[PDB]
Order: structure tokens, then sequence, then C-alpha cells
């Protein structure tokens, strides 16, 4: 199964 | 200036890059809260402009589901913001510690969010980056409130209005319509509702891959799934609830205002 992993923000 | 003079500090509760968070005391009131304390020294110019949003918006909202700024001061090199106490930690920490939750407790916690979305939504506010590490348990409690956090990234809009607000947001929880570069509204928020719900459930996410241009392909194709056998004994109307939020066409997506009023949460 896919993994669930804290991910960082975008702002651009 | 009036922090020192009415506000006494006490324990770290976290660290930032540039900002530190810290339980005190509003001292005539005796009512304890978060102060986020930032080094307006070491901040960049985009950074400045985000605090400045973050103060304002998060003062237009006030929700049980929602962490309430409270206070706003300046100290030369310093901005404290005054934010309700929170000591339950993330909606992210205790989906691990508890791997998933039942279609019970999950109902009742998206029921929350959705709330609080709903107020934002009613508010002119999108906050755009809805993920488990901003939504906010209040204490270590086994019924504590669920709080979302960090508007940051949140803007503002007019009624039903979309514009394109830029790319901005957690790959992850991405919109179709913000990666396909079209203008977008309070939709990206209940997409984003859709991934938590999921996540939720299983206690994994219905869109990921290690290759982010495949991820993003992934997203704007629609393309999650129920797989055998854990989601065999999840019920057709948790699943149809999801469907309703990773609709691909915000257009047709399901509101906070239509998903509060779907029977797996009504009932």
């Amino acid at each position: 199964r896919n993994k669930l992993r804290r991910q960082h923000d975008y702002d651009t | 200036t009036r922090f020192t003079e009415e506000y006494q500090l006490f324990e770290e509760l976290g660290k930032g890059a540039f900002s530190v968070v810290r339980r005190c005391v509003k001292v005539l009131a005796g009512q304890e809260y978060a102060a986020k304390i930032i080094n307006t020294k070491k901040l960049s110019a985009r950074d400045h402009q985000k605090l400045e949003r973050e103060a304002r918006i998060c003062r237009l909202l006030k929700h049980p589901n929602i962490v309430r700024l409270h206070d706003s001061i300046s100290e030369e090199g310093h901005h404290y913001l005054i934010f309700d106490l929170v000591t339950g930690g993330e909606l992210f920490e205790d989906i691990v510690a508890r791997e998933y939750y039942s279609e019970a407790d999950a109902s009742h916690c998206i029921q929350q969010i959705l709330e609080a979305v709903l107020h934002c939504h009613q508010m002119g506010v999108v906050h755009r980056n809805l993920k488990p590490e901003n939504l906010l348990l209040a204490s270590k409690l086994k019924g504590a409130a669920v709080k979302l956090a960090d508007f940051g990234l949140a803007i503002e809009v007019e009624g039903e209005q979309q514009a394109w607000f830029g790319f901005a947001g957690t790959p992850g929880y991405l919109s179709p319509e913000v990666l396909r570069k079209d203008p977008y509204g309070k939709p990206v928020d209940l997409w984003a509702c859709g991934v938590i719900l999921y996540i939720l459930l299983v206690g994994y996410p219905p869109f990921w891959d290690e290759d982010q241009h495949r991820l993003y392909k992934q997203i704007k194709a629609g393309a999650y799934d129920f797989p055998s056998p854990e989601w065999d004994t999840v019920t057709p109307e948790a699943k149809d609830l999801i469907n309703k939020m990773l609709t691909i066409n915000p257009s047709k997506r399901i509101t906070a205002a239509e998903a509060l009023k779907h029977p797996w949460i009504s009932h």
C-alpha cells in the first residue's frame, strides 16, 4: 500500500 | 510594549525555523494561551506577508473547531501571536499512534473539520493547506475537539468567484484544479477533506508516487482506489461521501454544507 508521510507546503 | 505588561511566558511547547511556541497567561484574566513568538528579524519578504495575512484571517474566524487568535503584538525583533492553548498534538501523530480510525470516530472527526471548513467558506476564507499536520487535538483526552490551524497559506474570496490565487499547498492534498493551473476557490478544501477522510479509515493515503510528476497525474486523473480486503468491510456510504469529495471537477464536487447533510455524517 501507499505510505503515509509528513509532507511540506509549497508557497511559490 | 504590552506582551511583557499583559502576559507571562511559561514552558516550551514547540520550536519552528524562525518561531517558538510557549504556554502563556493573560495575567489579569488568568486564562492560559499558546504564544507563537516569531523572530521578525530572521523572516524573508514572503514570510512577512504570510504572517500579516495569517493574523488578519485567523482573527476573522471564531469557531470551536478553529484554533482562535485572541491577540497580535509586535516588538522590533519579535511578533507574538496569542492562540488557543492546545495540548493534544497533531491528528497526523494520533493517526500513526492508532494507525486507523473506526467509521464512527472517522465520522465524528471529519464532521468537526467540515464544520470548521464551512465557517471558513461562510467567512470568505479558503485554507488551501488542509492536512492532518494542520489539524490539532485540544488535549490528550479521548474525545478532545479537533481545531483547524496554520492559515499562513489561507486566502480571501468574493462569494463563489474563482481566480488564479497561485500554486500553493502540500502535494498529497493539492486539488486537481490547482495542478491544472485553473482558477479555483472553496472546492479545493473539500478535495483535501476527501484525502484526509480516506487516510482516517484505512490509515494510508489515496494519492502517492515517489515521482512527484506522476503523483500530480494520479491526482488530476482522479486515479484512487479501494483495494480489497481492508475496504470490503468499509460501508458504501463512507466510500460514497469520499467519491463526492474526490470529484475531479470542482463544479461537481460536494460543498461543506452538503457534506454535513450526508447520511454517513447526518446519522
